[PDB]
């Protein structure tokens, strides 16, 4: 496997410097004419090419960022580095390391890293507040939908389960939204009228960055 | 910079049908060495993009002969015959000829299915949230098709557009529908200044909203 592995902070503050390392194996950046670079993708957005560095230490940069971008390599370690100075919230994205050689199994992004999420924010670490969403009594039917609202956390991610994982069918967990600079997430779960409230339905929320795990039983109104 | 303009941005298709995706560049992407470095990539949820086609028309390893790339100069086309489930995701064109290298905006290849009405559910703020001095009113619009449903909030008859945050699921793998969450967040104070809370979901070209409501003078 010719592989590329991104590593570095994951969380930074505005005005600080983003520094990422790409560790390579299965090929040599010494080979004429090998090249490695960086592409980023903001959440729910497209792909933006950033820079590329070559076996000969030639380098190409996206002019839209040239005052902020530096690419470099360590040939002896087989590593490539990205620096973005003076970052701001808009630099929040998944950052991919990619291989691209020239001159003739190259000239393609056949080989991509897995990507690493980098968040730029002034927010402090904050456990979510977990709120139950029980139906209006009565409203009203074959089905009853319940929910869980995970509000005001930082940073991503959280994980949510229903009834420790025995409720997997009919679950919809929605992508978090920023109501800034904290995240809010919701999840709905639908059961038959027979099921609830006769049996207890509970929302399990974990927030690894704040080593929080919380449950919240949906009690009827 | 060279602009890669991709058309269309959403491509619903039925399994077995043909899909065609246009990529047009703002300038020639013929490199000075005489090659055209035009690639197509496919990205599925939570994964890196994968290469499908390079130098306009060559299939990468593992890409079946149902995919073919064609074109020249500034006009390029990706064609997928007999679309399969494994083909669904977001397709990106790209030019590697001129710096800065640029991608098209993406085309989402998704499954067509029969129109489906949302199961709509409204939820007042919890007592827990209210004792912390907040109020969020949540509405789930679940298992509908197509993706572009419209949601509006009314408070005491007055439609309200501020403080509303929406979120969408990806297409469901089992029933090919979409779901959405709509959350109106208020100060506890403004929440308690009104009685009636309404979530109305209008698909498409309707006509007839599915309306869900509650009135605090009863809850
Ligand atoms: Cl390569």
């Amino acid at each position: 496997q010719v592989t590329l592995k991104e590593s570095g902070p994951g969380i930074l503050k505005p005005s600080q410097t983003l520094s990422l390392t790409c560790s390579l194996s299965g090929f040599s950046l010494r080979t004429s004419g090998m090249g490695v670079g960086w592409i980023r993708q903001p959440s729910g957005k497209g792909l933006e090419w950033l820079a590329h560095i070559w076996w000969d230490d030639d380098k190409n940069y996206n002019p839209s960022l040239k005052s902020q971008l530096t690419i470099s390599k360590d040939t002896s370690r087989n590593q490539v580095f990205l620096k973005i100075t003076s970052v701001d919230t808009a630099d929040t994205a998944t950052y991919y390391c990619v291989r691209r050689a020239h001159n003739v199994l190259g000239d393609w992004f056949a080989y991509w890293g897995q990507g690493t999420l980098v968040t730029v924010s002034a927010a402090k670490t904050t456990a979510p507040s977990v709120y139950p969403l029980a139906p209006v009594c009565g409203g009203t039917g074959s089905s009853v939908t319940l929910g869980c609202l995970v509000k005001g956390y930082f940073p991503e991610p959280v994980t949510l389960t229903w009834n420790s994982g025995s409720l997997s069918s009919g679950v919809h967990t929605f992508p978090a939204v920023l109501q800034s600079g904290l995240y809010t997430l919701s999840s709905s779960v639908t059961v038959t009228s027979s099921t609830w409230p006769s049996q207890s339905i509970t929302c399990n929320v974990a927030h690894p960055a704040s080593s929080t795990k919380v449950d919240k039983k949906i009690e009827p109104r | 910079d060279v602009l890669m303009t991709q058309t269309p941005l959403s491509l619903p298709v039925s399994l077995g049908d043909q899909a065609s995706i246009s990529c047009r560049s703002s300038q020639s992407i013929v490199h000075s060495n005489g090659n055209t470095y035009l690639e197509w990539y496919l990205q599925k949820p939570g994964q890196s993009p994968k290469l499908l086609i390079y130098k306009v028309s060559n299939r990468f390893s593992g890409v079946p002969d149902r995919f073919s790339g064609s074109g020249s100069g500034t006009d390029f086309t990706l064609k997928i015959s007999r679309v399969e489930a494994e083909d669904l995701g977001v397709y990106y064109c790209f030019q590697g000829s001129h710096v800065p290298l640029t991608f098209g905006a993406g085309t989402k290849l998704e499954i067509k299915r029969a129109d489906a009405a949302p199961t709509v559910s409204i939820f007042p703020p919890s007592s827990e949230q209210l004792t912390s001095g907040g109020a969020s009113v949540v509405c789930f619009l679940n298992n509908f098709y197509p993706k572009d449903i419209n949601v509006k909030w009314k408070i005491d008859g007055s439609e309200r557009q501020n403080g509303v945050l929406n979120s969408w699921t990806d297409q469901d793998s089992k029933d090919s529908t979409y779901s959405m969450s709509s959350t109106l967040t208020l100060t506890k104070d403004e929440y308690e200044r009104h009685n009636s809370y309404t979530c109305e979901a209008t698909h498409k070209t309707s006509t007839s909203p599915i309306v869900k409501s509650f009135n605090r003078n009863e809850c």
